[PDB]
């Protein structure tokens, strides 16, 4: 998995060299940053539920066609509102995770990896997880640095999904 | 591989949550212990050379069979990869210390390890006496008061010699 | 040239990736251990020539053979002296290189690789270069991360010379 | 490939001499300027797929015949392949600006680039319009007031602007 | 591009021989079958237009939030119209061209190579083609083996676009 | 790979006999009943995004454990992979549906499949279930009268479910 | 083994690609042209002993040293002569196989694979098997396609001894 | 590679426009002439053995410096290689023949080979008269009346001709 | 691989000795019977052809069964594969010889053969029986007196029986 | 070119080592051995026409149907002869390149490498030629070690022939 | 790559000719002389790494500049790499000698070598400089009477002279 | 292990050939070298003792300090004088491997590969090997042939060394 510390052992380790002060450098900055990373990841865990909550109804308001079209693909059912819901929790989930483990790996891993094939296999809109994830952007109230963290993590899943 | 952090998260995806105050805490911690992993990782990494050769040595003073003729480590060819695994094992450990993660030295290092020994003819034993040889050596180096802003390292200590443990248990 | 920047260059562009959070923080370590790492450079470069100075000393005192067995690899003419003192020299400004570039790169490119060679074929012992190594470390005035700092690079060469 | 450090390394090295006061006096300049580089990067990478996205429908609204029937920009691969390459070369330029030198863009971008577009018939005064867009678009984003504590940046965004203009330049 | 004769011949030169009957069977079925492909190429042409606009509006039935939303994605414009059916055209163009071909060669090349990424570029739901695409299967009015040709290729490019 | 004329000719050539009238016959009807054939494997190709897409679904359905947080079909990479798979299967068993043989299916799909989910830990019960849907929702649009010279398909829609339980077999 | 349907699934698999019309046209020409392929087999099949026998004549008549000379591969003995008509069958054999399965594929894999080392290290002359083969091709009494059929699969045979 | 028929839809696309009547009413002769265009195919290739062969003894009774030492077609290397290319352009003739476009032997086999030829001291226009020889024995094999179906091959004749020409000229 | 000179130098360094003076009384025998040694070599390796032929005709009148359709010998392709397998025994063999050593053999050739014959269903007995027609030609060809300068070859006809035995025995 | 000297260096070379005695002994023995080489190739250059004459008459005899069969292939005409002894010269010729050089390099340039293609696109018996060369070495008049020589090179070519 | 007498039979095949009386002669030359190359080839070859620094010391003794920082022979990669070039002629021009042939020296170590010290900046002058160096030290050592059976070597040091003059002259 | 047997077999293995004069040359070259070889090998083997001893003492003679330096590496102690004779006796006993083997194969293996490594791990100077293998060199009492045998291998360590 993908973080600043796995980084720099890959990167030692392709050479087939001890760890230098080229890399541990890296890791510093990791565990630097890591106050700033912290404090967004618990923000935005203990905020969890509303923020789904909006984003949903965010979506909702947006699209407000994905609340009346019959199928699956929509939430024009209880479950379709259900998995909706569930999904949004996911993405936000693993802004948690990126924030927590100071890099992509966790959304690259779980979330990015296959999310084309996914989303064009089950009709999902791109534009529908973007809408939600600008919610969490624009509603999380984060400041400073705490914000910067979360914005990058969450700017990263709106680029996948372009 | 997996560092402290991705551990945690790797947990906590598979069973659909997110993080507890608890776990934000032990994190918290990890961070807040970085400075002296650093420094630990730096000094072994620093006196590398001296370490595998100073162990090397010892090694083989206490079991000179190993370098008689028709042993493992006689002729220069079997001596350098001698030594060489010894640079390798010590390197993977030291990529654990920073990662705060065996996965790294089980994965890309200890599995097979064994069983390419046991191929060989390189008796695993004489490995792991290496391998607590460097140990010994390599905690003393990271743990000299000398030198560096005092304060207790003993939780890592205890860490790192558990990575070294885990290498010999490996092979032995 | 390995620098931490040009590191997190390299990670992102081997897998075709702009770079992320996951690169940025080691770049800001980078930035933010600069300061000690320039403390420890200007140090060394002002005080180079009584480091030279007193390194080759050093190395006459410990070998003192060096200064007498005759040979052209030998500092037992004035222009072996010359060139010894030149090569401490090469070795102290590596070192400084290193600490300006945040990393290995410049004794990696310039000094380290072909090392072994050069030694081996000009008849110059590694330990002569390490004693004068261990001089320069033990002597270089600097407390604190500044000589944390100059000290990781300096052992970086003596582990490139064993 | 070379970074604003590195590149006063590499130069001081040429002439075999330890770097001069003005020299650290510089680089610690760059240092203290760093915060803000790293605000630009994150900013333009943050923003990516929206620079480029914005950019090729300019583009294509003030140069249809780039996507009428017959041209470059037509058929779904052109046009993935044309997106792509701005894609990339946003890329480079964010390397260029995190690293402060143009080595990595001039050479793993820019090079043959010229040489490579007349060989497919591309029209690189095209390419060089798309640039010019991306940079105004990642400029404003770069520079823009909201959300971020107030200082000049004024020297950097000239500097991200000059990576731009190298690389429509290379191609133009 | 790919079509039975040049598949029959790209297997005969990658093994280095001459063509085989092996080959010339291929071939041969291609030739016969020209006659249901022209005249489904024929009749789609003639009716392109017709096809085109009522495919148009079939989409605007089924998702009429793309008539009114604002967005260059949508169309919600004049411009935005003329570009919906202008793709349509397209489609149905490359169906015509599949079978003059004799296969799935010209959809492959013109369309369908690059076709995720542009539509996730630029915002476009593959849901929309299908709609359209499921349009013009509908109403092509050919019948027989013209009809199973025209709707191998159309069903084609409804799963390159699922 | 075979093909049903080949199987044959493999079987006459271990014998070293030329072919028996009963084998002509045999092969002739085989040609005969072509035309059908080509309409099984032109329905099942032209719905193949449905036929998974719709069997995915209700395998979810029944089985939600498989897509709930520390599944084996839960996060995008595994959901990915699977819909891979079920669509690499249903490809093998179309392929086998022109040949009138297996031996593609069996040889290029199915060998090593068993194993290759028990070292995953993949469920291959599951597989088979999915498998088992594709199946009916595959004969249902093949068998379908609308649209189609009328005639007998019996006796092919057994032989395509024999493809269909025969994969469903080699992973159970 | 290489048939008409081998090489369209063969080509389809190569592709990770389902199999297209691209594909089928292929293998329909392959059932159409079985009418004339059967025709051919089965006569070639029905008439085989006097084909055998006859050919083997052809080649004594235009060869009669082989009747003549001393040795193992000469048929001057009557278990030459044995394998000689043995191995004009196996010629015939393989012809009616390729015209059963299509293709080439049987007389490939059965027969043309070692040839020239089997008959370079017995001492089989291959202009022997060339004036076996046409006599069979000037006497199969197969006319229209039938004949086409044969012969194609004879002067395959034929070029693969040259 | 193209053939005759996405040559065309090549052409109409880089338009942008749908095929017309007359467009469908050539390639529908071309559907008509089909028969031709496979006996043609199936004949030259049934008889490429003795086409080769016959032409290159043909050319060395011609040109007996080309087998005299010191010649380019002398040693069995050199000769093997010879025949090679005989069967080669031969070959890639007839894939052409059967497309009913160049664009393969252009391509694949007509591209640099002048400039191979001039590298190597093979003389081009020896490798031409080769190439005329083939060409009038395939013809001739081709268009020979007996054991066919009667009717005038003419025109395909001519278009046989014009691949072999081209293949000559690329060399000469 | 080594040969009878490396092989006793191998053994000396296992026990870390100089060679004793029966050691080296033994390899100058060894030297002074070189040009038998090369006449052998010579002799069977300027007679491969037949050897194998004439052992492969053999083995064929004794087992009609293995080139009877259905059998391993039968087909073009298994029988030249046959008959580059007595080809390729007989090549090392010949290495074995010139070495005087059969680390080649084994080696490079014998190692894993068993388990390669029983997965292809070749019988091994028979390969063994070819291997021993191989032998007596062999043999009767290098210890042929005509043309010669005369004296004893009997030991080294041994040594030679010995590789071929040892071969038959590693497939059998 | 393969010879004794040109197999040291290219040893030598793929190492990138300098050469050694492992191999000046492998040239030595070449040198040696030039002495035997030596007489053979001059006594069968100086009697190559007498062998040459002598034959070709040793194959018409044992394959008289090569004197009567119609046939470019034969050498049924005084063309035909006159190819048949120029080829019997070409073989003789080499056997004296051979041992002049030392090894096989120049029967395996000039002649063995395309040989089996050109005996088959000529239709040239292996058989003819092996009934030469069993002429030559029966009759070259050599004895001794010059005789082992001439004979390593004249099987060389009937094993190339088999 | 030729040898001295491929290099004679190369030209008699060319010409179709068997050896002249006069061409033997002069191959019996070259094998009377053989010992004395062989004793060239050793000696050279046995003092390789002395022939080499001391080159190197001497160059760089007369020639500062390439020492110097900024230039080519300055950091140890660069004097690495430039020590490999002379230890890489002097191989190929000792293969050279035992060949009796620059075939090997030409083909396979001095084409292409001036534009590749062109193209990285390297002064061809200044090796040709170094090549003479060890040019001037290979004859003393090869010619040296001392501890050698006396005779003339002075053709074959001649010989050996042009092959480095030949070396020199393809960088200068 | 290389030797000239070996090269010879791995020659024609390396091109699934057997063996030719081009190789039988070689190993008669290595026969015929064998006396000298011989000789050689006797020698130092009979007088290994005195050797060794003499070129121990050459060794701390040019080189003092190994005498009285502190360090494991240095013969300053009972048991470092006891590694170094160890040591050049090994030097001693490959080069007798060599000559008996009759290439460089056994210093290759045992000895060479790896050194580099181990000399600079165990800072043992190739200076110091090298002196002991100019004594046995200078002293070793072979004269013709013999001496030619013994010094290549020596000076092929010398090569090594540098
Ligand atoms: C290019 C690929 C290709 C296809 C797809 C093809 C189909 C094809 N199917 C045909 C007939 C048919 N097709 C079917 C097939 C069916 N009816 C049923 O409900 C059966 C179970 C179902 C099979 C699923 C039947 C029963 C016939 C009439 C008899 C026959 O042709 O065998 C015919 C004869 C004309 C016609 O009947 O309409 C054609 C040309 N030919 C081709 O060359």
């Amino acid at each position: 998995m993908k973080t600043p510390i796995t980084e720099a052992i890959a990167a030692a380790d392709t050479q087939g060299r001890f760890l230098s002060n080229t890399e541990l450098q890296a890791v510093d900055g990791r565990f630097k940053r890591a106050v700033a990373s912290m404090e967004a990841a618990r923000a935005l865990t203990n905020n969890a539920q509303s923020l789904i909550d909006g984003a949903a109804q965010a979506v909702y308001q947006k699209f407000p066609y994905t609340t009346t079209m019959q199928g699956s693909q929509y939430a024009s059912t209880p479950e379709g509102k259900a998995k909706c819901a569930r999904d949004i929790g996911y993405y936000l989930r693993m802004v948690t995770y990126c924030l927590v483990a100071g890099g992509t790996g966790p959304m690259d891993e779980y979330l990015i990896a296959g999310l084309s094939e996914i989303n064009s296999t089950f009709d999902l809109s791109p534009s529908w997880y973007i809408e939600a994830l600008k919610y969490i952007k624009a509603n999380h109230g984060l400041t400073g640095q705490a914000a910067v963290e979360a914005n990058a993590y969450i700017d990263y899943a709106i680029n996948a999904l372009s | 591989m997996l560092d402290a952090f991705a551990k945690v998260v790797a947990q906590a995806d598979a069973r659909g949550e997110f993080l507890t105050n608890a776990q934000f805490d032990a994190l918290s911690n990890l961070v807040k212990e970085g400075n002296k992993r650093l420094d630990a990782v730096n000094r072994i990494t620093s006196n590398a050379s001296t370490i595998v050769a100073n162990a090397a040595r010892a090694l083989f003073a206490e079991q000179p069979q190993l370098i008689q003729p028709g042993g493992n480590a006689y002729t220069n060819r079997r001596m350098a990869a001698c030594l060489r695994d010894m640079e390798i094992i010590l390197r993977y450990v030291t990529y654990a210390i920073l990662a705060g993660d065996s996965s790294v030295l089980d994965d890309r290092c200890l599995n097979g390890l064994r069983e390419t020994y046991q191929a060989l003819g390189t008796p695993g034993s004489s490995v792991a006496v290496a391998i607590q040889k460097m140990k010994d050596a390599a905690i003393a180096i990271a743990n000299d008061p000398n030198g560096i802003t005092p304060g207790d390292c003993s939780a890592l200590m205890s860490e790192i010699a558990g990575y070294f443990d885990r290498a010999a248990a490996a092979v032995a």
